[PDB]
RNA sequence: GGGAGACUGGAAUUCCUGGUGUAGCGGUGGAAUGCGCAGAUAUCAGGAGGAACACCGGUGGCGAAGGCGGGUCUCUGGGCAGUAACUGACGCUGAGGAGCGAAAGCGUGGGGAGCGAACAGGAUUAGAUACCCUGGUAGUCCACGCCGUAAACGGUGGGUACUAGGUGUGGGUUUCCUUCCUUGGGAUCCGUGCCGUAGCUAACGCAUUAAGUACCCCGCCUGGGGAGUACGGCCGCAAGG
RNA sequence: GCAUUC
């Protein structure tokens, strides 16, 4: 759920925080943690290539299993649900009967002690991962591969899910969280369920400093820059920019998907805008 | 609703004699069971207002029976409260 | 093209009449409407206008060789019987008359009452 | 333990000789759960009054079980996940 | 007016299985016949109506033939 | 009784609601 | 069809994809805006999605009232009859108070097919901020809160006893006539209608489901307007109560 | 279809 802060200070008025109710353990698996460091939005040239990044809390990477392909038939039990800094969803530590320990995105409703299984023979129960071929149409799924063996790429953020609409030949038709309908190979893997932590979107961060903790630097509006800095810059007093809205690099607001991408053959229709 | 089995068990414990089903002690004990079970139901079904009205009627009845017991024999009243775990 | 036996779909509403002749597979071979026979406005809802529309579609169907027709009528208009009669008189055989006005099992809210 | 009558409509593309074994395994859920599986009447291929999942016909089975509510709901869920099952229908067969 | 055949001592049980029994109480349009026409009592008419609806869902009877 | 009686009340109520509409912002600013 | 949760069924509207096929379709009292000719309407097949549940279905059932109708399952409230096994006046009503409370509206998050305040055009007209037409946004739907009003009406507070009958219908009991056919008929208990005595009423009407004959408790009225308004206060996010 | 007022 969401816990609302009391208005004891201007910075806290209106703000809220996760109740972290699903969290069972406060520390990660040592053997599944890798180091991570901040990039500040700078690339190999040391140039800022993504603005508004830097200054966030230090965090470590939990190795998430996005393939789940080498454990068909080996059941696992959910040992813990824990917080991950690197994504909106929570993560579930699985103990396989192999004695292997792996992290997976925690689906909605998955509790400690549940049994999870993988592969063609698995039951259609939240957290079970199996080829789309064996997933009946109409089911809600997440963490879907784009290419067989490529690893889960779609529907990974907290609360999101994909609906498997149907199967025809080698392809399954999927409705994306965005609403776009697209085809994927039926050999591609998916996990049954929605993604957990769906309440996170309702959090009111409350104050500038908390976004700084999350690594977001301030965004200066174009209209308050000078012409040399931004096409919207300039003018005496307040202005609307003095021209059609453009990026800081002058690109107009239009479609930016490249024409004639090969994936255009797999896309049935694009998302609808302003429905 | 209470089954014949659950009713027999409750009456065997709180009836003042065998075959007793009508004494306030027996009735309050039956009411207390019903109420507990209905409270369990209303924890799951928050919006079942019609069944919760039934609950309030059972509560009112129990109160009146308890008021009768206290009017007749305070000793039986205190025994009944403590034996059932009621507050008042 | 040629087809010996077909179906006639007649949709008669309070404003118009639309007859279409079709193969049993549902592909339309000919059609006519009260506006296609030159009636405009309210005149195109009269039974006489349904007569002419049914006749015109029947003639166009004879061209493609239709001999016998089963008629499916819907709608609440006044050019249903007239249309059946005009199909027969224009030289088509009418086997079955079946009425298939779409009826909801309590579905979408009707538009509000006129006053 | 309450009596329940389960109607199942199976794929007509199946063979009837293999229908009976496949239902029996599906019904083990009840026997492991402590309930009974009395009668598994298998009607033959009949014409459906309307097409279901593009099928004009299907195989009707009637299964009478005494079991706990939880176990019969588990059975139905598995049945509806099976590809060969088209439509199920569970009816409690006792007063109220 | 006419009596309710299910109140008689011979009255057949009403089950959604029995397509041939239920056929008595639906029109050729497939519609459930009014009790005022059939003579059924209130209780048995309810049974018939429910049995017919269950029969339609298990595709033993049509939705409006 | 006669609808006349209802009509008298109707008018008074309607005019009051319309007055409350027109003064809504004024009542807030003067009530602060 | 008393309530709550979960799953699920078909018809129809709309859209989408693809056939067939053209030049009209749509709408009215009569028209025009509108949709088409860039391939509509119509017809056939497949897909998506939301909402409401035809027939059954009634001046019929259930609920304190508001209200409640596709099916299934799970959990759950009340009522009625029979038997008198049990308790032994434990009853009735209830100032304040608490809870429930149509629709509209409000907050946050979903959903949005159809319908549709506002809003556009078209028409009508002296004008037409309308009625009619074409569109169309909030909303209508879901989750969790808030709001607390309705001709929330039987314009009839609750409990109890008594006071001609006749006749429908819903739920139980029972005696006779007997085929034992059974809407055969009687008695009895509990609902729900119509018609009618006595009695009551200004009249209309009510009339064993009273507005009759009486007893107990509560609420409310005291000429019409001003006004269910102002002021104060309480409640509400606001509307406002 | 339309038909305001005294
Ligand atoms: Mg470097
Ligand atoms: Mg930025
Ligand atoms: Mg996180
Ligand atoms: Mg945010
Ligand atoms: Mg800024
Ligand atoms: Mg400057
Ligand atoms: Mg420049
Ligand atoms: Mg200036
Ligand atoms: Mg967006
Ligand atoms: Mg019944
Ligand atoms: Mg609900
Ligand atoms: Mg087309
Ligand atoms: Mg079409
Ligand atoms: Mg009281
Ligand atoms: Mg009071
Ligand atoms: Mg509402
Ligand atoms: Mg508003
Ligand atoms: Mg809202
Ligand atoms: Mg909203
Ligand atoms: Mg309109
Ligand atoms: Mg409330
Ligand atoms: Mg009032
Ligand atoms: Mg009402
Ligand atoms: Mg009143
Ligand atoms: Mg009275
Ligand atoms: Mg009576
Ligand atoms: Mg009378
Ligand atoms: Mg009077
Ligand atoms: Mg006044
Ligand atoms: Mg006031
Ligand atoms: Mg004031
Ligand atoms: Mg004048
Ligand atoms: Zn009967």
């Amino acid at each position: 759920g969401i816990r609302k802060y009391k208005p004891t200070t201007p910075g806290r008025r209106g703000a809220s925080v996760s109740d972290f109710a699903e969290i069972t353990r406060s520390t990660p698996e040592k053997s599944l943690v890798r180091p991570l460091h901040g990039k500040g939005g700078r690339n190999a040239h040391g140039r800022i290539t993504t603005r508004h990044k830097g200054g966030g809390h230090k965090r470590a990477y939990r190795v998430i299993d996005f393939r789940r392909h080498d454990k068909d038939g080996v059941n696992a039990k959910v040992a813990h649900i824990e917080y991950d800094p690197n994504r909106t969803a929570n993560i579930a530590l699985l103990h396989y009967l192999d004695g292997e320990k792996r992290y997976i995105i925690a689906p909605q409703g998955l509790k400690q002690g549940d049994v999870i299984e993988s592969g063609a023979n698995a039951d259609i129960k939240p957290g079970n991962n199996l080829p789309l071929r064996n997933i009946p149409a109409g089911t809600v799924i997440h963490a879907v591969e784009l290419r067989p063996g490529g690893g889960a790429k779609l529907a990974r953020s907290a609360g999101v899910s994909i609906q498997l609409l149907g199967k025809e030949g080698t392809y399954a038709a999927l409705r994306m969280p965005s609403g776009e309908i697209r085809r994927v190979d039926v050999r591609c893997r998916a996990t049954v369920g929605e993604v957990g932590n769906a309440e996170q979107s309702n959090i009111n961060w409350g104050k500038a400093g908390r976004m700084r903790w999350k690594g977001k630097r301030p965004t200066v509006r174009g209209v308050v820059m000078n012409p040399v800095d931004h096409p919207h810059g300039g003018g005496e007093g307040k202005t609307s920019g003095g021209r059609h809205p453009v990026s800081p690099w002058g690109k107009p607001e239009g479609r930016t998907r490249k024409p004639n991408k090969p994936s255009d053959k797999l896309i049935v229709r694009r998302r609808r805008t302003g429905k | 609703a209470l089954t014949a089995e659950q009713k027999k068990e409750i009456l065997g414990q709180y009836g003042l004699h065998d075959t007793d089903t009508g004494s306030p002690e027996a009735q309050v004990a039956l009411l207390t069971k019903r109420i507990q079970d209905l409270t369990e139901h209303l924890k799951v079904h928050k919006h079942d207002h019609h069944s919760r009205r039934g609950l309030l009627l059972l509560v009112g009845r129990r109160r009146r029976l308890l008021k009768y017991v206290a009017q007749v024999d305070v000793a039986r009243y205190r025994s009944l409260i403590e034996r059932l775990g009621l507050r008042r | 093209k040629n087809v010996p036996h077909g179906a006639a779909h007649i949709k008669s509403t309070f404003n118009n009449t639309i007859v279409s002749i079709t193969d049993p597979q549902g592909n339309v071979i000919a059609w006519a409407s009260s506006g296609h026979v030159g009636f405009k406005g309210s005149r195109k809802s009269t039974p006489f206008a349904a007569q002419l529309a049914a006749e015109n579609a029947a003639r166009k169907a004879q061209e493609h060789g239709v001999k016998k027709v089963d008629v499916f009528v819907k709608g609440p208009g006044s050019g249903r019987e007239t249309a059946i009669r005009s199909l027969q008189a224009a030289g088509l055989e009418v086997g079955t008359i079946s009425d298939v006005t779409p009826q909801p099992h309590n579905g979408c809210r009707p538009p509000k009452r006129r006053r | 333990m309450r009596p329940y009558e389960i109607m199942v409509i199976l794929d007509p593309t199946l063979d009837e000789r293999t229908v009976a074994p496949s239902l029996e395994t599906f019904l083990n859920v009840i026997r492991k759960d402590g309930g009974t599986v009395d009668k598994v009447d298998i009607w033959g291929r009949r014409r459906l009054a309307y097409e279901i999942a593009k099928h004009a016909e299907g195989i009707y089975a009637v299964i009478d079980v005494k079991a706990e509510p939880a176990t019969v709901s588990e059975l139905d869920r598995q049945l509806n996940l099976n590809e060969s099952v088209l439509r199920t229908k569970v009816l409690r067969t006792d007063k109220h | 007016t006419r009596k309710c055949v299910f109140c008689s001592k011979k009255g057949q049980t009403i089950d959604y299985k029995d397509t041939a029994l239920l056929r008595t109480y639906i029109s050729e349009r497939g519609k459930i016949r009014a009790r005022r026409v059939t003579g059924n009592c209130v209780q048995h008419q309810r049974d018939i109506a429910v049995a017919v609806k269950n029969a339609r869902e298990v595709a033993l009877l049509p939705f409006g033939s | 009784g006669s609808v006349i009686k209802k009509r008298r009340k109707r008018m008074s109520k309607k005019k009051h609601r319309k007055l409350l509409r027109r003064t809504r912002v004024q009542r807030r600013k003067l009530g602060k």
